[PDB]
């Protein structure tokens, strides 16, 4: 039965208290003006690296795998992407690590506040 | 965890089976821990300072290194502690130890370390002569319990010696934070003159350093071990 399926799929998480929410819109915006700051670092766009994140967070290859024949490149536009800010310093990559929790922490919220 | 109880485990710090992280708190696993949503931090800032003192070396112990509690001079008997300057006092009094500044006009003239049960004849701003009696040491006269004597000092003159200690104690401070604010320090860090402690809702509610020293985070709203 679909529908009571979600109806105990929702439960299985709290919902969040004050605190909890304020944290979570926190490390959000902190993250994704990380990524902003990092479309300043190696010149990629502002978009880009945002989808990219999602390429190494979201999961393994089976993110970009099958969203119809076409969508976006992923050995092209993408690979050399995750390759080439690996190479860089302290700042940029601490960056990058924030923007990483940040998109998670947009995850965790949407699950609550859905 | 309920509302301000603390953890009797350190962050990060490996728990074990049924191991107790607070009073009523039974971890069934064994892995390390981690805070969430501290409601307070303590930081314990250190200050140093240059400071002479004199007492007769019948008394002095005669130590370089005095640890927090290490055992200082003998003492005869309550031996008076005398100035050898003219200056407004000013009583600094740290737990069982007591400071003094003497100050004329503005500028400070110098600064007297008086140690355990070595007590003020002074309430700050009453003026004092030189020779004029300033402190009291009777018998034991040990080092505080929170403080540190680095560089000892040696001037000898008759029964009474001089000794200098570049001393530097702790002076500790808390901060209660709250749900529109977050830790922007690790745990047990050592933090810069103004450094950033807490970032909040508004950039002023935020915390500084007050001068230099150490975070200690405590009362987690919760615990969480993997």
């Amino acid at each position: 039965d679909p529908v009571r399926q979600y109806l105990h799929e929702i439960g299985q998480v709290p919902l969040l208290t004050l605190e909890e929410e304020i944290d979570l819109a926190r490390k959000v915006e902190e993250g994704m003006e990380a990524i902003k700051k990092l479309s300043e670092a190696t010149g990629l766009d502002q978009e880009l690296i945002r989808e990219v994140v999602r390429a190494k967070i979201l999961g393994t290859a089976r993110i970009q795998k099958i969203p119809g024949l076409k969508e976006k490149p992923d050995p092209k536009t993408v690979e050399e992407v995750d390759g080439k800010l690996k190479s860089l310093p302290k700042e940029l990559k601490r960056y990058l690590h924030i923007a990483r929790e940040g998109e998670a922490a947009r995850q965790h919220l949407i699950e609550a506040n859905l | 965890l309920p509302a301000g109880v603390d953890a009797l485990v350190k962050d990060g710090e490996e728990v074990v089976k049924g191991q107790e992280l607070a009073p009523g708190v039974v971890s069934r696993m064994d892995g390390v821990a981690l805070y969430r949503f501290p409601r307070r931090v303590r930081v314990d800032y250190l200050r140093k300072e240059r400071a002479a003192l004199r007492i007769p070396l019948s008394a002095w112990v005669e130590k370089e290194a005095y640890r927090p509690g290490e055992v200082l001079a003998e003492l005869s008997e309550p031996y008076l502690f005398r100035a050898e300057e003219s200056g407004v006092v000013e009583l600094k009094d740290l737990a069982e130890g007591h400071l003094i500044y003497l100050r004329q006009e503005e500028e400070v003239v110098a600064r007297y370390f008086l140690p355990a049960g070595m007590t003020p004849l002074v309430v700050e701003g009453e003026i004092v002569e030189v020779g004029q009696p300033l402190a009291e040491g009777k018998g034991l006269l040990r080092l505080p319990r929170h403080m540190t004597a680095k560089e000892v000092e040696a001037e000898e003159e008759g029964d009474s010696v001089h000794l200098t200690l570049f001393l530097e104690w702790t002076e500790p401070k808390d901060y209660k934070v709250a749900p529109h604010m977050n830790v922007i320090v690790p745990e047990g860090a050592k933090v810069q003159a103004g450094e950033k402690i807490v970032a909040a809702i508004d950039p002023e509610e935020e915390v500084i350093a007050e001068a230099e020293g150490v975070v200690h985070l405590h009362e987690p709203a919760s615990i969480l071990v993997v």
